């Protein structure tokens, strides 16, 4: 009977992470999860080795298909995006940029301090260049603020490059580099472990975090003014929902005729 | 806090105020601890990620604080012992009681306006009282078959 | 279901910010709101994550979108436009003006006290200046006044120039300076609260309002005879209905299957 | 078999405390209830404490859930909405005005008396002020009256400002300040006891009753014009609904199989 | 260290009619095979009666 | 003190139907078990005359 | 670890936690040799095919 | 031991011992499911119930 729970409990974890999927077509940065099984093969010494029954079903991994998401546009300078490899770098405290998070969201604007942050008061990292010098200077990451008097001259508008700088100008006609947007990239991306809000971190399954710039290297563009959506199919979820419940109905069949074997015996 | 002095631990997150506006459970009305009394002057109530309880009044900015929730946990939680009404008491397996800021040193945080429903699955509770119905005839059989093979003997020997 | 469950919450509350934004589609100064949302995943030390789904979606913030509207022409001088970055400033009382809320739209007009009010009757605060000196004197804003006779001359026109300074010229042709109308800012235009009649107040989360004139520093020009309507697009509202409904009815679908799922297990 | 009766008893009562607020969709001020339920464990000295098996399902209590409903625009000026936090004062009898009870719906109307009742005939209850005098002189509640002849001149049209003032304008002419609808609010809205009609109680885990005007203070704005329908959804409780069921379906399931356990002993 | 008062419920019997039915069944044959031997003891005096 | 008058309306009956059917199954079984008891005390006494 | 002080061997595996982190049976409570402490900064536990918890 | 409410570490109150006998079979059966130590049941072994 619990080869019968063991489909059960497999189709049933299906469904589970196809509705999470469907649950998440309106997140930002989400990236869908796919159900991985697994044989179950079990002997012993003293088992028969020719007739060699399955244990059922065995939960393999839970995936977390990382492909691109389509790009919603909202002509807002302070929603950002990367296009192609790599996430943007938050910390939850600003004294302390060590620890922090991954994400794929660019939902971002300006706080009572003028630090660009995330929707849940999380500050984004980048790298502290000089406004006369070009590339980074020193890599460690670090806030980005945005002074709304630089000189003097009051922050007028904000935009951002392919190089990921973020260029404030002020009343004074003085356009000044703020900084860099840090971009983060790791080896195996499937092996980051979940936050809340659509959001990683760093594990040994999925190597150390690799700093890089924008549109350098293996790292991908940032583009302002837009926003990445789930990256999940509706039709396909859909279906995925059809398969898995004929798997779930056909698997309680089999646990439905091992129950009445049982009940055979008993009335003899 | 419980009728008798004690402190019990809940994770049903169901509360409200009494008359005197302290946050009390919604069911049999026992005060959490710390004690979080709303003024009558607030007019909204938001709870912070690290439990820092704050009310907003009418004509001043900045929400005012008015309290700060604490919450504890267990080395072993499957230790605690059920007293009824959403309500645990701690053990000796359980451990001994850590408090702590909600949101540091690896507890958990507080989400406001939302709760935590039950984690039991009726796919499986249901499949597995079906098996414990068919060892509960099992056994049965036995004792049957034992009964019969006694009153054959007292009929026969 | 309950990650079903959290779908459907979210797909509602979509679709309950996108009627919001169409039912106002014609009210003076009002700013459209774009609903966020955020994934969910908590897992125990108990609980093995290689064969755990998700917790459902969870509503991170419904914004407050800033961007500038468009400006309808009624060549009404009582009616004012801020172009740019700023608020109008309105007391609800006479006597405190300390106590005020920020407002966009500017259908001003006279009460009995020839007092410059909104359509709630609520006082426009503004800057007191000498009718012979320059800039403002006094910075704290007070109402509005605009009185019948001075000398004596009576009212006749009144008009604004882009400082934001009210002139009234009278019978006998003198032109008086009767003050100037009072801009607010704040550092972060999403944490303003929302209060009725489309008006903001300033919060924790939004710094503390900045007084300036109109266009000095950051600030914006100020505008008579324009009013701004609602900064929506009817497109793009009318589009994400059709989203919002199908990202709901999709979840229905699976808090429909979830449900034949244990309706299979009670007929074992 | 009295666990699976525990389940029965709950969940029969979630589908009762869902049927009421279904059936109450209409009614004006009405405030949805929600079920809600705790464990039962119970042990002696004689008994073992290590297993310990519940006593089921305990409903802890029905809630009484008092989020702002929706408004409705009926353009007549006796129809009264509070905006915010505060009751109406309704008195039974008119001499008497310490009896009163609480109430959120304000389809108001004149009798022949022209005393300003609801739809049961029972008086409002407001403070008296002077037409002269401002603010409330006295603040012992009395029923408002709008006499239909003052001065003399005879009553033309009756309005409520945003501090809930009524007052009346006349054939000569005259505009006079008739009192303001009084406001009353508790520390603990939940724990009103509930009588007929959407009206409630004062009780001793609600608090004793706090007076006070509307727009002052913690209290709400009070409109003429509007009333507030229901506070319930009806995609939620439709949900409820179906969940419910699942709950009780499950728990018979139960039940059915304790007694099927009982036969199998009583045939031996 | 006394019990709570419980309003609105009541304290079925702690009976268990599994552990009582199956007594019973051990109980009748006890019962029964007592009968026996008081039975042979009643045969052995009728065959010592009739013989010595 | 009294309750109050309500015209064109009816107080239905307050039977649980649900409390009534589940009640009805419970009063059966200690009904069938007390037989088992008298149905076992009859197969003891008549083992006894037979044998004694 | 037996309370007497000897090794019993066991073929059930389902394991929890002591009040000191320990893994324990979930039966009797008794130890797992060698002692497995599970430390207060774990938030995950993973055991490997060939035993490395 | 036992458990008081508002104590954790539930508070021991006795310990019991068992005792065995060499040759149990000699011990004197005295009723009341009861015996006696007597000469071929050998010396009592009083000790902690699970050690030796």
């Amino acid at each position: 009977s619990y080869v019968s729970l063991s489909g059960l409990s497999a189709a049933q974890l299906d469904l589970n992470t196809t509705s999470n999927n469907i649950a998440n077509a309106n997140t930002y940065g989400f990236k869908e999860s796919r159900a991985e099984f697994a044989d179950v093969y079990s002997n012993s010494l003293f088992t028969n080795a020719k007739t060699t029954p399955g244990g059922g079903a065995q939960a393999s991994q839970v995936a977390q298909q990382f492909h691109e998401g389509s790009s919603i546009y909202t002509n807002n300078p302070m929603d950002l995006r990367v296009s192609g490899t790599g996430f943007f770098a938050v910390a939850k405290e600003r004294l302390t940029p060590q620890q922090n998070e991954l994400t794929r969201n660019g939902a971002f604007h300006l706080n009572k301090e003028n630090y660009m942050v995330t929707a849940n008061d999380e500050f984004l990292l980048g790298y502290q260049v000089d406004p006369s010098s070009g590339e980074v200077s020193s890599y460690e990451p670090q806030p980005i603020n945005i002074p709304a008097e630089f000189g003097t001259g009051f922050l007028t508008k904000v935009d951002f490059d392919e190089n990921g700088s973020v260029m404030g100008t002020y009343s004074n006609g003085e356009n000044v580099t703020l900084g860099r947007v840090a971009l983060v990239r790791v080896p195996n991306e499937q092996g980051l472990d979940k936050k809340g809000g659509t959001q990683w971190d760093s594990t040994q399954f999925s190597g150390d975090k690799i700093w890089g710039e924008s549109n350098k290297g293996s790292f991908g563009t940032i583009n302002n003014g837009m926003l990445e959506q789930s990256n999940i199919d509706m039709t396909q979820e859909l279906v995925d929902l059809i398969s898995a419940q004929r798997n779930f109905q056909a698997n309680s069949r089999s646990l439905e005729v091992h129950n009445q074997l049982q009940q055979n015996i008993l009335q003899i | 806090t419980l009728p008798d002095g004690n402190i019990g631990y809940t994770r049903n997150g169901q509360f409200t105020l009494n008359g005197e506006g302290t946050l009390v459970t919604s069911g049999s009305g026992y005060p959490v601890e710390p004690e979080i009394v709303i003024p009558e002057d607030a007019i909204s109530i938001t709870v912070g990620t690290d439990g820092e309880v704050s009310v907003r009044v009418r004509g001043q900015q900045d929400n005012q604080v008015v309290g700060q929730l604490t919450i504890t946990d267990f080395v072993n939680p499957g230790g605690l012992e059920p007293i009824g009404q959403n309500l645990y008491l701690p053990t000796g397996a359980s451990g001994d009681p850590q408090e702590g800021v909600p949101g540091l040193d690896g507890l958990g945080e507080i989400r406001q306006s939302m709760l935590e429903a039950s984690n039991v699955n009726v796919t499986e509770e249901l499949v597995n009282m079906i098996e414990a119905q068919r060892v509960y005839e099992m056994n049965s059989k036995v004792i049957s078959s034992v009964d019969k093979m006694m009153s054959f003997v007292n009929q026969q020997l």
